[PDB]
């Protein structure tokens, strides 16, 4: 079964480095590039970082360009993310998530957990939260600053969840895809500028803060965090 | 056999006009 | 192209990288297909070195591979074209034996004469070859062979003999040089002579190719 | 028969000359192309090569998606799932091997490996995501369940080896051609031969459905192609000319079924008027034998695979 | 004194009679041999391209040659008011000579290394590295060649500089220009020869290559007929310029000799479409249809 499991986080001072490794057990880590994403505490998520699967592209985020190191070991199928120079803003909670791009793939589906302490297209959310009783179709809207529409027919938008005490998991790949092992009862939508989901039925696994991110261009910018709640 | 060609020819002309290879598509819609 | 579709691209470049580091191997590899029969000793002889059969093995840094098809061959021209690639067409014949020596005659003939391996060499095995002296002794060849001239208790011309009626099957001599050999059951050297044949082999399509005549 | 089929068209206007271009060429293989089979999206392609490899391309943009090795070198079909999950392929080690795409663990491993037939699989053609149908050169063909891989239903009468398959868009009857000069049409749910052809004079090497599921052109090596229809149980027309001396490797029908192309051994293809019964268009471009040829679902683009390691997209 | 009227009134109807007629025949035959390979090079590329590349080479230097035979014909009984055409014309009559040598040279050594060792050429051999041995025979000619004809000049192809016929300027010729190829040609062939001589034990079928074993006996005879007199007459020249050889009677006979041997090694340009081209069977039936 796939297991990616993230390691050597605890408490740094500020100013100093580490070093933050994660196995990758249980799949082809060779043909997957990899992203770093970090939550802060009581906040959403942020890209930081995305090796290829070749290792031959490498991007980062302005907040840690020139900071950050992502480094991969394909015979030791590991992934380091070496840091330097941190600042009391860099405490969050990373996740190592999976990717695979050819025709017809749904990137970003697996993630982790691992906490480390320390002492651009605009995607948001307005909603902080919406109660809603079950039984009833719920939609959540998430905006955007650009048009995720692309010349191909693509519209690069994704829909994640996470449950309380979880790890983020992939809901709709690409605005208009379900990734596999989800309900039917999940469903998205929307025009080029404009997404929508619409949940038919809820039930105590479907309670949790969804998120919205795009892929259109590097950074890649989560939304806000839409907490469904009975 | 007459029958037969009669009702390959009905078909042929019923769906002539969804032939890309037929009919050269513009180089916009060609994919 | 968007940030997506340059990581696929991406994709298929090491993909296209992994392809490309392979094509030495199969220009250097060299192919041997193997068209015995039953009584010619094909298993003793590749346990001394339709199931179709593959073994490769490397002989002074050259990568050979030899197909054996026994079991189950077929006449079309369709199953042949595949092999129309190979580097060499070995046959292996029972010199010792008598009944059989027409039915190989016949098989020989019809592999030779098709246009398929018209860039094939053909090598000639002759095993079992100890008992050929013996079996010449108690029965002569004359008795077997009308066509047969001179002493039918000289080993020497009964080699001579057999390797020319052999030959005779060749329509055409231009194309590929034919070879041949005479060894036992219990020897362990046929590994040069098919390399000494397979260098022969490109020699003449190296002369071919720089078109000296 | 009471009026042939030239004299009921020759009121049909001709279609005219059809000039087709290599819009991509398709190249990464280092040994002959065997067989190609085009997918239900007309986006993705599958390819085999005698080196031992399958490649699924991305058609629209010349991308290498999926690269598998094969356990046999000798493999001489492949094949495309509808659903799209599944590839098969097949050759001289009489197996059928069925490999999966959508692994959890990121590669395409072997879903299955099929054994049973005496000789060697000349044709592989996807029923659903639980069945296919092959033919061997056993002289008999065989319907598979890859849920179990047990033989539900062998269909034998042919004398001569089968040597390609086609299935009716319905996906309840099929054809196969063989080298004993004559096609025969099976029927999955029932199990026996219900009509068998003879016209032609050779080995059949190709064998195609019309779009309309009535009718069925064939090719051998004697350089002819004969179309023939279900109900009528006769010959229809016969495509040949004097300057064809060559055998055809392969068939395919347009969406309306006016265009036949046909994969000949003289280096380029052929496009044919099938009811005006005249030669209409020319593929050249390759320098070897063509193998395989087929025409996509949507009728855009057609794809055509050689001996020369080259896959050539037209439109 | 010594008086050289007599040898030069006899040498200039000499080259009139025969020079005329060798490049009249060499025009047509290079210009036929260049068209009859050209095809090679667009149909049957895979196979005989490497061969053509430096095919096509000797037969462009052949015809370089061919081209500059009128101009030394005009100019060797009238003076034109121009000191640059001649350098031109010497430059490259010069350059085509001792280009085609090296280019027999070194289809020589090909073959040699071909047959030498096949499994070592079958795959070290594609037309990049002949084109670049061809690029760095050009190369080598020009740069060893204009040094040379930089410092010649009353006439054309006559009464060369007292520099031209010095020891470290003549030594490097007959050193580079005949020794090494003449030697390299020897050894490139009666290597091969013994070689495909020594396929009769591997296989009786050696008659099969009866022709190949002509055409390099060819390659080895008309190399010497048209460039072992020229050298000869060459070294004698040299003999008779540094106070070695003075007496009448005698260097007019090596005036002669080394003038008529010029004007029969301009022959090979004519002799190698016979070597080379017309022995290859696909040549005949190419340009005979
Ligand atoms: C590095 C190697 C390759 C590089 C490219 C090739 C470069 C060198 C090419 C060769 C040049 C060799 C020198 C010139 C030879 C030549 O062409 O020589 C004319 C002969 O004719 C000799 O005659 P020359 O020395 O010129 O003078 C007599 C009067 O010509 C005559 O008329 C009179 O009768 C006589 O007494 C002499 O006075
Ligand atoms: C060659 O040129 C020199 C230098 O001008 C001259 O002295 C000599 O007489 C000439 N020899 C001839 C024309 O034979």
């Amino acid at each position: 079964d796939v297991q990616l499991v993230e390691s050597g986080g605890g408490l740094v001072q500020p100013g100093g480095s580490r070093k933050l490794s994660c196995s990758a057990s249980g799949f082809a880590f060779s043909s997957f590039g990899m992203h770093w994403v970090r939550q802060a505490p009581e906040k959403g998520l942020e890209w930081v970082a995305y090796i290829s699967s070749g290792s031959g592209t490498i991007y980062y985020a302005d907040t840690v360009k020139g900071r950050f190191t992502i480094s991969r070991d394909d015979p030791k199928n590991t992934l380091f993310l070496q840091m330097t120079s941190l600042r009391s803003e860099d405490t969050a909670m990373y996740y190592c998530v999976r990717s695979i791009y050819y025709y017809g793939s749904s990137p970003f589906d697996f993630w982790g957990g691992t906490t480390l302490t320390v002492s651009d297209i605009v995607m948001t959310q307005a909603t902080s939260s919406v109660p809603v009783t079950p039984g009833e179709s719920v939609s959540i809207s998430c905006r955007s600053s650009k048009s995720l529409l692309h010349s191909n027919g693509n519209t690069y938008l994704y829909w994640f969840l996470q449950r309380p005490g979880q790890s983020p998991q992939l809901l709709i790949y690409r605005m208009s895809n379900l990734a596999s092992g989800v309900p039917d009862r999940f469903s998205g939508s929307g025009s080029g500028t404009a997404f929508t989901l619409t949940i038919s039925r809820l039930e105590a696994e479907d309670v949790g803060v969804y998120y919205c991110m795009q892929h259109l261009e590097y950074p890649l910018t989560f939304g806000a965090g839409t907490k469904l709640e009975l | 056999v007459s029958k037969a060609a009669a009702d390959l020819m009905a078909y042929c002309e019923a769906h002539a006009k969804e032939d890309p290879l037929l009919t050269p598509v513009p180089a916009s819609e060609n994919p | 192209v968007s940030a997506e579709d340059k990581a696929a691209a991406e994709r298929s470049k090491e993909i296209d990288k992994c392809l490309s580091r392979e094509k030495t191997y199969v220009k250097r590899l060299v192919k041997i297909l193997l068209l015995g029969a039953d009584n010619s000793g094909k298993s003793t002889f590749l346990k001394q070195m339709k199931g179709i059969h593959e073994y490769d093995f490397e002989i002074k840094n050259v990568p050979f591979k030899m197909v054996d098809v026994g079991g189950q061959r077929s006449e079309r021209k369709r199953w042949f074209e595949c092999f129309d690639s190979v580097t060499s067409i070995l046959f292996l014949v029972d010199s010792s034996d008598f009944n059989r020596l027409t039915e190989s005659l016949n098989d020989f003939e019809t592999i030779v004469n098709n246009r398929v391996f018209s860039n094939v060499s053909i090598i000639l095995f002759l095993n079992k070859t100890d008992l050929l002296e013996e079996k010449v002794q108690i029965v002569s060849i004359k008795d077997y062979f009308l066509e047969f001239e001179g002493d039918p208790h000289c080993l020497r011309d009964v080699q001579k003999f057999l390797v020319e009626c052999f030959r005779n099957k060749r329509r055409d001599q231009q194309q590929k040089p034919l070879y041949h050999h005479f060894t036992t059951a219990i020897n362990t050297e046929n590994a040069r002579l098919i390399f000494r044949d397979v260098k022969d082999t490109i020699l003449h399509d190296n002369l071919k190719q720089l078109m000296l005549q | 028969a009471d009026a042939t089929l030239s004299q009921i068209t020759n009121n049909i206007d001709p279609v005219g000359r059809i000039q087709m271009r290599t819009r991509r060429t398709l190249r990464g293989h280092l040994a002959k192309i065997y067989a190609m089979h085009w997918g239900t999206d007309s986006r993705l392609l599958v390819s085999a090569s005698q080196d031992g490899k399958l490649i699924i391309w991305d058609s629209y943009t010349t991308n290498k998606v999926h690269a598998i090795p094969l356990r046999s070198s000798w493999v001489m079909t492949c094949a495309y799932a509808p659903s799209g999950n599944y590839v098969a392929c097949g050759g001289l080690d009489n197996i059928c091997s069925i490999y999966n795409l959508k692994t959890r663990e990121g590669n395409v491993r072997v879903s299955r490996e099929l054994a049973g037939h005496t000789g060697y699989l000349s044709c592989c053609r996807f029923l659903d995501d639980n069945q296919i149908v092959t033919s061997s050169g056993d002289t008999t063909c065989a319907l598979w369940d890859i849920e179990t891989g047990q033989q539900t239903t062998t269909f034998t009468g042919h004398t001569g080896d089968v040597m390609s398959l086609s299935l009716a868009p319905d996906t309840r009857l099929f054809v196969s051609g063989a080298c004993d000069a004559s096609a025969k049409l099976w029927d999955v749910r029932e199990g026996m031969c219900r009509q068998t052809f003879t016209g032609h004079e050779s080995d059949i090497n190709a064998i195609c459905f019309f779009p309309n599921g009535n009718a069925f052109a064939t090719g051998s090596d004697d350089a002819t192609c004969r179309l023939f229809d279900l109900r009528a149980d006769q010959e229809l027309m016969t495509y040949s000319h004097d300057n064809i001396i060559c055998g055809i490797t392969s068939v395919s029908f347009s969406k309306s079924g006016r265009l036949l192309l046909a994969g000949y051994d003289d280096f380029n293809c052929n496009v044919w008027d099938a009811l005006k019964a005249d030669r209409a268009g020319v593929l050249a471009g390759h320098d070897n034998r063509v193998s395989c040829l087929g025409v996509t679902d949507d009728g855009m683009a057609v794809a055509t695979g050689s001996w020369d390691s080259f896959l050539k997209i037209w439109n | 004194d010594c008086l050289f009227d007599g040898v030069n009134e006899l040498m200039k109807t000499l080259q009139f009679a025969v020079h005329i007629p060798t490049f009249v025949l060499g025009l047509l035959l290079n210009l036929l041999a260049i068209h009859g390979f050209s095809t090679f090079l667009k149909n049957r590329w895979p196979d005989y391209a490497a061969t053509s590349i430096y095919m096509i080479n000797l037969a462009v230097f052949d015809l370089l040659l061919v081209l500059s035979l009128p101009f030394k014909m005009v100019l060797s009984q009238v003076q034109s008011p121009f000191p640059s055409l001649c350098t031109l014309v010497e430059c490259l009559y010069f350059v085509s000579m001792y280009g085609s040598v090296f280019t027999i040279c070194f289809i020589s050594m090909d073959r040699f290394l071909a047959i030498r060792y096949p499994l070592l050429v079958s795959h070290l051999r594609s037309p990049r590295k002949i084109f670049g041995i061809c690029c760095t025979i050009w190369v080598l000619v020009w740069t060893g060649s204009i040094p040379i004809y930089s410092f010649h000049g009353y006439m054309c192809f006559h009464n060369m500089s007292d520099d031209t016929w010095s020891a470290k300027v003549f030594f490097p010729l007959e050193v580079f220009g005949f020794l090494l190829p003449m030697g390299i040609m020897g050894f490139c062939c009666s290597r091969s020869i013994h070689i495909l001589l020594g396929r009769r034990d591997h296989t009786q079928d050696w008659v099969q290559q009866k022709a190949c074993i002509y055409s390099i006996a060819a390659s080895l005879a008309v190399f010497v007929v048209s460039f072992l007199p020229v050298h000869l007459g060459f070294f004698l020249q040299f003999l008779v310029r540094n106070s070695f050889i003075v007496e009448c009677r005698a260097k007019q006979s090596i005036s002669f000799f080394l003038q008529l041997s010029m004007c029969f090694s301009n022959v090979n340009c004519c002799l190698d479409v016979f070597c080379y081209y017309f022995v290859i069977k696909e040549f005949r039936m190419n340009i005979r249809a």
